[PDB]
C-alpha cells in the first residue's frame, strides 16, 4: 500500500518549497524540452494564455501522457503591451478569499495591472492549467514554473535561443462577401460556333 | 467443422462444457443395465421430487 | 508451443484404483489415449494412491507449475482443462487492454522525437505575388488605371 | 542549446539502438576530468597503487 | 495473403481515370432536398456512402 | 516475392529497391486494429486455431517501411503477413461486482478474457502500381520523372500582411532535396 | 593537450569534428586515454571501428615501451570504450586478446592471488559460460535432464574462482545474494564484515564487480578524509581474501561485457542495477539485496538514473526477454 | 445476501493499517473499492481513454498543420477506416506513415467510388436451350471465379485460365 | 525456496503447500493485483518470487539483523553425520554388530533380531539422505577442511555401517525412477549421480588426508630443523603414532589404501 507521510514540507518550514525546474522526480522529463518565444503585442490575454498553456503542459506532443508532466519552456515577451477589448480592464473582476473573516478581496484588472503586469498572465495561465489539472498539486503547479514571464522586451534567456512560436487564433473567418463583377473574356472559337 | 484433416479444430472448451460435474446413474440407466446398482446412493427417488424447500 | 517446442513438460495426475470417484478413471480410460496420441511429447505421470488429490498439475519447461481442481468433475471437463494446460505457456499474466495488445513496443520507421518535424514550416500551394517586386508594364498600367479610376470617382 | 540539440539529432541519426539512461550521467561521472584538484592525491586515468 | 473486396464478386468501378482526364468526385453536401443550409457530409454519412 | 510490378519500366526500376528492409503492417483482425512488425508478438482475441500453427492475416489496412507506405481504402491486396500461433489462454481476470444498495443481492461475475498470443513471422508486399499520381491535382500523370518535383512548393511570405508572425529566416526559406535520385 | 581539449568539448556536448578528424587521421602518436574516453560518447560506427584499431595499436605500443601508468590509463579508457561499443563479440574478443582482466586486477591493492588465479583459470570459465543468456531457466532445466539421464547405464576436483556467468547454476541454489556497492565503504567496514559473516551459511552469497573494485581503489587513492581511505583499503583486502577463498562472486570484465546490453554505457551505479535486473529476470527465485549507503543516488534508480520519456520502454520492460536490461529502471 | 468475504479475504494485504489488521473493515473497504472500480470501468473509463487518444492524435495533426476535426472528416471521406488507437500508434511510432496519411487527406486525390451493385450478366436472358452444353451465364460465372482464384497470390495452377477451366476434360477418360 | 528450505536444510517443505498450518490460508501475503484472489496464478516464477520473498524468516532463514549460523564448515558437517549415525544406531547395537562382523565376516546375521535389522536399514537410509543433502556443502568445504574432520568423514560412515563406494554398501545404486518423470526443476539442489559424486568426493578427501599428513610431517621437520635439535614432545609423538594407525585402519575398513 502506498503511503504519503504526514510530515510534509510547509511554507513556514525552514526547508521551504522546491523548484520543479530543479527537481529530479520520476514523472519529470527534461530531455525533450524545447524553448519557444511568444510575443504578446496585441494578442488578447485569454487567447495568449491558452496558446502558452498548450505548449507548457506538453499537450502539443503526440506522446503526451497525463502522468508524465513534460513540456516546453515558453518565454512570453511584451506582457506590458498585452491588449484586452474595451471595458474589460474595468469590468472583469478578480476575487479571492483570505483566512481572516470577511477577507473577500476583489480587485480590477486595472488594479492588478498597475500592481504587476505579470500577475495577470500568471493568473490566466493558472486558470488555463487548472481547467484540466486541478486534482494533483504536482500536475497543477509543476507546469506553471515552465513559463518565463517578462514585462518589458529584454530577457536574460538569449542562450537557450527561443524560437519565435507562431500561432493562429480560432477567430479568423471570412464572412460571405458580394461576388465582384468583372468583364468576361471571350474566345474566337466561341464567337465562331 | 474442420475443412481439412491436417488442420483440426482446437480442444479449448467453453464454460458450459468445462463446468460439468460427473455423471450419476439415473433410473433409465439402472433399468437398462442393473449391473451398475452397487450402492444405496444409486437408489434415487422419483425424479418428480426436486428436494427440500 | 514456442518455435515448435511445447512449453508443458509433465502432467501429474493422481487417482485411486478401488476407492471411488470414477471421474478420473473415466478420463484415463476414454480420453487419455487420444490426448497421448495428439501430444506425445508431454509426459503423463500417473500416481495411484489411497486418498488421491482431486487435482491435475502441469509442470512446464521453466519450472512453473499450474494446478487445476477436478473434484467430482466430468472427464470431458478434465480433458478440457488438460488441453488448456498444454495450450497455455504459463510464463506471464498480463491483462487484455489497448496498452497490452502489443507485448513489446518497437518502431521500424523511427520513434517520434521533438526535433523531427520541428523545423518544417507551412507553405503555399502556388506562387503568391510579392509586395516588393519589379512591376512589369502591364501591371503598371493595370494598377495605375485602378488608382486613377478610384480617384476619378472620389473627385 | 543549439549545440545540444545538434548533438542530440546526430546521436538519434547514428545510434541504431535504444537509449534509456540519463544523458547527464556520463558528465556527472567524468566531471573529475573537468575539475582539477591540487592536493597530494589527484585522480588521473588508471590510478593504482603500482603508480603511487 | 489479402482480400480487396467491396461487393460479392470483388468488382468495383474504375477508381483511376484515364491519364490526363478529369477525375470524378463524390457529393460533399448532405443529401438534403433543400438547398439551404449547405452542410458538409459528416463521417457517419461518409461511412454510409462508402457502404 | 517482394517485388513491385507496373507497366511502366522506368517507375518499376525506380521503386523496386524502395521495398527492401523491415516492414510494419497495420492490420484489422478480431474487430481490432493492430500494428505488427517483423518480430513483434501480439495477443489477438480468441481464434479457433491449434497452437503452433502458421497462419496468414487477411485484412491489411496499411503497410510501411523506412522508405515507403501503402494505404488501403478501405483495404489492401497482395500483402502476405504470416504469423505463428504461440499460445492460447485466458488473460487477467476482471471482477465485476454488481451490488444494489437498496436490496440484498450481490453478483460476482469473473471475466477471464480468453485470447490467442501469436508471433508475426514474416511480412511481404508486392504491389501493382498504375502510375505516378499528382497530389495537388487529381489528374493521373501519364509520364514519370524521378528528378523533377511532381508538385513545386513555394514559401509563404507576401509582405502584404504587416502582422504576419515572422519565424526565423532559414525556417521560412529552406528548400528540399530530391529523394528519388 | 589536444585530446583532453576534445574530451572537454565532448563533455560540454559539442564535439569538435575538426579535432576529431585530426586525431583520427594523424598517425605516429599513441592516443592517450582522453581520446578513447571521448569517442565512447559518440555513436558513429566507423569512428568507433577506427578508435578500436587505434586502441589496439596504442595498447601494443604501451606494452612494448613498458610504461605502467600509461598502460593502466589506456586500460581504463579502453574498458569504457568496450562498454560503450555495440558488437559484444568483437568487444569480448578484444578484451580476451589484450588481457584486460589480469592487468587491471594486478593494479589493485591486494588483488594478486586472485589476479593470477583468474589469468590461469580463464580457459575454463570461458567454456563454462553459456552461449545466450536468454531462458537461463530452460537451459539449466535441460542440463538437469541431461544429468538425470545416466549415460553409463543407458579427476581431482578443485573449486575454481567464483564467477557469476560460469556459476549461474549456483545462484539458483543460493537463496540470498548481496550485491556490493562502493559507496557503502564510508567511515566503516562493519557492514561488509556482517555481509561476509553470512557467507559460510551456504545460503547467502556476495557479488562484487570489477567496476566496484575500481571505484573502491580510486576512492581509496583520492578522498577528502583518511577514514575513507583506510576503510576502502580494508574493504579491498577483505574482498580479495573472500575471492581467493572462493565464497564471494566476482564479475570479470569479459563477463561484464558479455552481460551488459549493447551500446549502453555502464559504471559503478548502472552495473549494480543491470546485474539486479538480469537476476530478477532470469533467476526469479533468488532474493537479491543491494548493500548501499544512505546517501548514494543510485539507490533510487527510477528518479535519478532514469532516462527521458522514451516510447520504446513500458512498465513491463523487465519481465520480457526482448528488452534490454537497462530498460527496467524506467 | 452474499457478501464477498471468502474471496476478498485474500486481498487484505493490499490495504494498510486497521483495514489490513481487522477483517470487517478491510472487507468493507475492498467491497467499496471493487464496486466503484467496476462502475468507473463500465460508465466512465472509455470516455477518458478516448479523450486522451483523441487529444494525442489532434496534437500530432496540429504539428503537421491540421486538426482532429478535418483529419477525421477526411479520413471518413477517403474511407481509410483507421481507429483512433491506430492513428495514435502511427503518430507515435511511424511519423512518416502518419504524415503520408495527412498528405493523402490534404491532396485532391479522388476517393474510391461507392461499391458497385451486383449486376446480372447479359447471357442470363438468352434462351437455353435455343432449340449437353453449359449455360452461358454459368460459364461466365465460372470464368470469373477462376480469374478471382488465380488473382489471389501465386500458385502452381498457372496464370492461364482456359487450361484451368478445362480440367474436367483432362479428368475425363477417353471412351 | 527462501523461506521454506535453504540449500543444506534437512527439512522438506513444499513451498506452495501449507502442510505445517493449523488454519486455512485466510490472507495472502504477496499480492500484486486485485485479481490475485480468485486465481492467484501461483507457481509462476514472477509471482511465487513475490510470495516466498514476502514470507517471513523462519528458524533456518536466519534473518538479516539476526546472526547466521556457520553451516558450510566441514568441522560442523562431519559431527552432524556422526550424531545422525549415533541417533540411528545405539551403542549396544553398534558393539553387537562390530563383534558379529569381526567374528563371522557378515555371515551370522541370524543372531540379530528383525527389529535390529530394520533399525540398521533405516539408519543407512537416513545417512544416505543426509549425505545427499550435505553433498554441495561438503564439496564447498573440502577446500579448507581439517585432518580430524577429514578422518571423521570415514569414522561416521563406519559407525553408520555404510561402505563408501570406490571405483554393507548402500551408496552403490541410485533410487529407481524414470528420468522423464523424475523432478528436474531448477533452483532445487538435487544431485542425480550420488554413487558417482560421493565416490569422487571420497577420492578427493583421501588425497586431502594425504596432503594434510604430509603438511604436518613437513611442518614438524621444519620446526626440528629450525630448532637444530631432535627434541619432540611426547604428546606430539603419541598423537602422530595413534593418528597414523587410526587412518590406516579406518581406511582399510572402507577399502581405500594410501
Ligand atoms: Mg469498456
Amino acid at each position: 500500500a502506498p503511503f504519503k507521510s504526514v510530515l510534509r514540507r510547509h511554507k513556514h518550514h525552514p526547508e521551504g518549497l522546491p523548484l520543479y525546474n530543479d527537481m529530479s522526480k520520476q514523472w519529470l522529463c527534461r530531455e525533450g524540452e524545447r524553448w519557444w518565444l511568444l510575443d504578446a503585442r496585441g494578442e488578447q490575454l485569454p487567447r495568449v494564455a491558452a496558446v502558452a498553456a498548450q505548449y507548457i503542459t506538453g499537450q502539443h506532443r503526440p506522446d503526451f501522457t497525463p502522468g508524465m508532466i513534460t513540456g516546453d519552456h515558453v518565454v512570453i515577451v511584451n506582457i506590458k503591451d498585452v491588449v484586452m477589448v474595451g471595458d474589460q480592464w474595468i469590468r472583469v473582476p478578480i476575487t479571492w478569499q483570505t483566512a481572516y473573516p470577511g477577507g473577500k478581496y476583489r480587485i480590477r484588472l486595472t488594479d492588478m495591472y498597475e500592481r504587476d503586469p505579470c500577475m495577470l498572465m500568471w493568473w490566466f495561465l493558472k486558470d488555463e492549467v487548472n481547467r484540466h489539472f486541478v486534482r494533483k498539486l504536482k500536475t497543477r503547479i509543476a507546469p506553471l514554473e515552465k513559463a518565463w514571464l517578462y514585462e518589458d522586451s529584454i530577457h536574460p534567456h538569449a542562450d537557450k535561443n527561443p524560437r519565435p512560436l507562431c500561432w493562429t487564433d480560432p477567430e479568423v473567418k471570412g464572412w460571405k462577401y458580394r461576388d465582384p463583377q468583372f468583364i468576361r473574356r471571350w474566345k474566337p472559337n466561341e464567337f465562331m460556333h | 467443422k474442420e475443412f481439412d484433416e491436417d488442420h483440426p479444430l482446437p480442444v479449448v472448451g467453453s464454460r458450459l462444457n468445462g463446468r460439468t460435474t460427473q455423471h450419476k446413474w439415473n433410473h433409465w440407466d439402472q433399468y437398462l443395465n442393473p449391473q451398475i446398482t452397487q450402492s444405496i446412493k444409486d437408489l434415487t427417488p422419483t425424479p418428480e421430487y426436486v428436494g427440500m424447500r | 508451443s514456442r518455435n515448435g517446442e511445447l512449453c508443458l513438460k509433465k502432467v501429474i495426475i493422481s487417482y485411486c484404483p478401488s476407492n471411488g470417484a470414477p471421474n478420473t478413471r473415466q478420463f484415463l480410460a476414454t480420453h487419455l489415449p487420444h490426448f497421448h496420441a495428439k501430444y506425445p511429447s508431454v509426459s503423463i505421470d500417473l500416481r495411484p494412491r489411497l486418498w488421491p488429490e482431486m487435482a491435475i498439475t502441469g509442470v512446464y519447461r521453466d519450472g512453473s507449475e499450474r494446478s487445476y481442481n477436478t473434484k467430482n468433475l466430468s472427464p470431458m471437463g478434465i480433458f478440457l482443462r488438460l488441453n488448456n494446460l498444454v495450450s497455455t505457456a504459463n510464463d506471464y499474466d498480463q491483462p487484455f487492454c489497448a496498452s497490452h495488445l502489443h507485448f513489446q513496443r518497437r518502431s521500424v520507421q523511427g520513434t517520434w522525437n521533438p526535433w523531427l518535424w520541428n523545423y518544417e514550416t507551412e507553405r503555399r500551394r502556388t506562387e503568391a505575388p510579392q509586395w516588393r517586386r519589379k512591376l512589369s508594364e502591364k501591371e503598371w498600367d493595370y494598377y495605375v488605371g485602378q488608382y486613377s479610376a478610384q480617384m476619378k470617382q472620389e473627385e | 542549446m543549439d549545440t545540444y540539440v545538434n548533438s542530440r539529432i546526430q546521436s538519434i541519426i547514428a545510434e541504431n539502438t535504444v537509449e534509456n539512461v540519463a544523458l547527464s550521467h556520463w558528465r556527472r561521472r567524468h566531471m573529475w576530468n573537468l575539475v582539477r584538484t591540487h592536493g597530494k592525491l589527484q585522480r588521473h586515468w588508471g590510478v593504482s597503487d603500482a603508480t603511487k | 495473403y489479402s482480400e480487396a473486396r467491396s461487393n460479392y464478386d470483388g468488382t468495383s468501378l474504375p477508381a483511376w481515370p484515364a491519364p490526363g482526364k478529369k477525375p470524378t468526385y463524390p457529393a460533399a453536401l448532405s443529401e438534403l432536398r433543400l438547398p439551404q443550409p449547405r452542410m458538409r457530409k459528416t463521417r457517419t454519412e461518409w461511412m454510409y456512402y462508402h457502404g | 516475392a517482394n517485388g513491385l510490378r507496373c507497366p511502366d519500366a522506368l517507375i518499376t526500376r525506380t521503386l523496386n529497391p524502395l521495398l527492401n528492409g523491415p516492414k510494419f503492417a497495420v492490420i484489422y483482425c478480431g474487430n481490432h486494429q493492430y500494428k505488427v512488425a517483423v518480430g513483434d508478438v501480439i495477443a489477438v482475441q480468441r481464434l479457433r486455431v491449434e497452437i503452433g500453427s502458421h497462419i496468414a492475416l487477411k485484412k491489411v489496412l496499411m503497410v510501411g517501411g523506412p522508405r515507403f507506405t501503402a494505404i488501403g481504402r478501405p483495404l489492401l491486396e497482395g500483402v502476405r503477413v504470416t504469423a505463428q500461433v504461440e499460445e492460447q489462454k485466458r488473460m487477467r481476470n476482471v471482477v465485476s461486482l454488481f451490488a444494489t444498495p437498496g436490496r440484498r443481492h450481490v453478483r460476482w461475475v469473473d471475466a477471464p478474457h480468453a485470447a490467442t498470443i501469436i508471433r508475426i513471422c514474416e511480412i511481404f508486399y508486392s504491389p501493382n502500381v498504375v502510375g505516378e499520381l499528382d497530389k495537388y491535382k487529381g489528374e493521373l500523370l501519364e509520364t514519370f520523372t524521378p528528378g523533377q518535383h511532381t508538385n513545386p512548393v513555394y514559401p509563404v511570405d507576401d509582405g502584404y500582411d504587416v502582422f504576419r508572425k515572422k519565424d526565423k529566416e532559414a525556417m521560412e526559406n529552406a528548400t528540399t532535396f530530391l529523394d528519388l535520385l | 593537450i589536444v585530446e583532453r581539449m576534445y574530451l572537454v568539448t565532448v563533455l560540454c556536448d559539442a564535439g569538435n569534428n575538426e579535432i576529431l578528424q585530426l586525431l583520427l587521421s594523424d598517425t605516429a602518436s599513441p592516443r592517450g586515454p582522453d581520446f578513447f574516453a571521448a569517442v565512447s560518447r559518440t555513436k558513429d560506427t566507423p569512428t568507433k571501428k577506427r578508435a578500436l584499431c587505434l586502441l589496439q595499436e596504442a595498447i601494443d605500443n604501451a606494452s612494448a615501451k613498458a610504461d605502467k601508468v600509461t598502460l593502466l590509463g589506456l586500460l581504463e579508457s579502453g574498458s569504457e570504450f568496450l562498454l560503450s561499443l555495440v558488437d559484444k563479440g568483437v568487444a569480448h574478443t578484444f578484451a580476451t586478446q589484450n588481457l584486460f582482466d589480469y592487468r587491471i586486477l594486478n593494479s589493485f591493492l591486494h588483488c594478486s592471488l586472485v589476479a593470477d588465479r583468474l589469468r590461469v583459470e580463464q580457459s575454463v570459465i570461458t567454456s563454462l559460460i553459456p552461449s545466450s543468456l536468454r531462458d537461463v531457466q530452460v537451459q539449466m532445466l535441460m542440463s538437469n535432464e541431461r544429468n538425470a539421464l545416466n549415460p553409463l547405464t543407458s579427476p581431482k576436483l578443485k573449486r575454481p574462482l567464483m564467477t557469476m556467468l560460469s556459476q549461474l547454476e549456483y545462484l539458483n541454489s543460493i537463496d540470498s545474494v548481496f550485491i556490493l556497492h562502493s559507496s557503502l565503504m564510508a567511515t566503516s567496514t562493519d557492514q561488509l564484515v556482517s555481509a561476509v559473516r553470512r557467507l559460510p551459511s551456504g545460503k547467502d552469497s556476495l557479488i562484487v564487480t570489477m567496476s566496484c573494485l575500481r571505484a573502491l581503489s580510486v576512492k581509496s587513492l583520492t578522498s577528502p578524509s583518511m577514514k575513507e581511505r583506510i576503510a576502502c583499503a580494508r574493504a579491498l583486502e577483505i574482498v580479495s581474501y573472500e575471492l581467493e577463498k572462493g565464497r564471494a562472486v566476482l564479475l570479470p570484465f569479459s563477463e561484464e561485457i558479455l552481460l551488459h546490453d549493447a551500446g549502453a554505457y555502464c559504471d559503478e551505479d548502472l552495473m549494480l542495477w543491470t546485474v539486479a535486473a538480469f537476476l530478477a529476470r532470469e533467476l526469479p527465485l533468488v532474493k537479491v539485496h543491494t548493500l548501499m549507503h544512505s546517501n548514494c543516488t543510485a539507490r533510487t534508480p527510477y528518479r535519478f538514473l532514469k532516462g527521458g520519456h522514451n516510447l520504446l520502454v513500458s512498465s513491463r520492460s523487465l519481465y520480457d526477454k526482448g528488452a534490454p536490461l537497462l530498460s527496467s529502471l524506467h | 445476501h452474499y457478501r464477498a468475504k471468502l474471496e476478498l479475504d485474500r486481498i487484505r494485504s493490499m490495504l494498510r493499517g486497521r483495514a489490513r489488521l481487522e477483517r470487517k473493515v478491510g472487507l468493507k473497504r475492498l467491497f467499496f473499492l471493487m464496486r466503484t472500480q467496476t462502475r468507473y470501468r463500465v460508465e466512465q473509463q472509455a470516455h477518458w481513454e478516448r479523450a486522451i487518444v483523441r487529444k494525442n492524435v489532434d496534437s500530432a495533426a496540429r504539428e503537421h498543420g491540421t486538426g482532429w476535426q478535418h483529419l477525421r472528416n477526411e479520413l471518413g471521406r477517403q474511407n481509410v477506416m483507421l481507429l483512433p488507437r491506430s492513428q495514435q500508434l502511427l503518430a507515435q511510432y511511424e511519423p512518416l506513415a502518419f504524415r503520408a496519411v495527412v498528405e493523402l487527406c490534404a491532396s485532391r486525390i479522388p476517393p474510391p467510388p461507392p461499391p458497385v451493385v451486383a449486376s446480372v450478366p447479359e447471357e442470363s436472358y438468352t434462351l437455353w436451350p435455343p432449340a449437353s452444353l453449359s449455360h452461358p451465364a454459368a460459364r461466365v460465372e465460372l470464368r470469373c471465379g477462376v480469374e478471382r482464384v488465380l488473382r489471389r497470390g501465386p500458385s502452381g495452377l498457372g496464370n492461364n485460365v482456359n487450361e484451368l477451366i478445362d480440367a474436367w476434360k483432362e479428368f475425363d477418360v477417353s471412351p | 525456496v527462501y523461506g521454506g528450505s535453504g540449500r543444506g536444510d534437512l527439512l522438506y517443505e513444499n513451498p506452495d503447500a501449507r502442510r505445517h498450518s493449523g488454519r486455512a490460508l485466510g490472507v495472502l501475503n504477496g499480492v500484486r493485483h486485485s485479481s490475485q484472489a480468485t486465481m492467484p496464478e501461483s507457481g509462476q516464477l514472477y509471482y511465487r518470487k513475490l510470495i516466498l520473498h514476502s514470507r517471513p524468516p523462519n528458524g533456518s532463514c536466519a534473518g538479516l539483523q539476526r546472526h547466521c549460523h556457520d553451516t558450510c564448515n566441514w568441522s560442523y558437517l562431519i559431527p552432524s553425520l556422526h550424531r545422525c549415525a549415533e541417533s540411528a544406531i545405539s551403542a549396544k547395537l553398534w558393539e553387537k554388530m562390530c563383534q558379529l562382523g569381526l567374528e563371522d565376516r557378515s555371515k551370522a546375521w541370524v543372531n540379530l533380531t528383525q527389529y535390529e535389522r530394520q533399525r540398521v536399514r533405516d539408519g543407512q537410509n537416513l545417512y544416505r539422505y543426509e549425505v545427499h543433502q550435505r553433498l554441495p556443502l561438503l564439496e564447498e568445504s573440502i577446500g579448507w577442511a581439517q585432518l580430524d574432520d577429514l578422518l571423521g568423514w570415514f569414522r561416521s560412515a563406519r559407525r553408520a555401517w555404510v561402505r563408501l563406494p570406490t571405483s554393507s554398501s548402500a551408496m552403490s545404486c541410485r533410487l529407481e525412477g524414470h528420468a522423464d518423470s523424475r523432478d528436474t526443476t531448477p533452483g532445487r539442489n538435487q544431485v542425480f549421480d550420488t554413487p558417482e559424486r560421493v565416490e569422487q568426493l571420497t577420492e578427493a578427501t583421501v588425497h586431502r588426508i594425504r596432503e594434510e599428513l604430509q603438511r604436518l610431517n613437513r611442518s614438524e621437520r621444519s620446526d626440528c630443523e629450525g630448532s637444530a635439535a631432535m627434541r619432540a614432545s611426547a604428546r606430539r609423538l603419541a598423537r602422530d603414532e595413534e593418528l597414523s594407525r587410526c587412518v590406516e585402519e579406518e581406511l582399510g575398513w572402507h577399502g581405500v589404501a594410501l
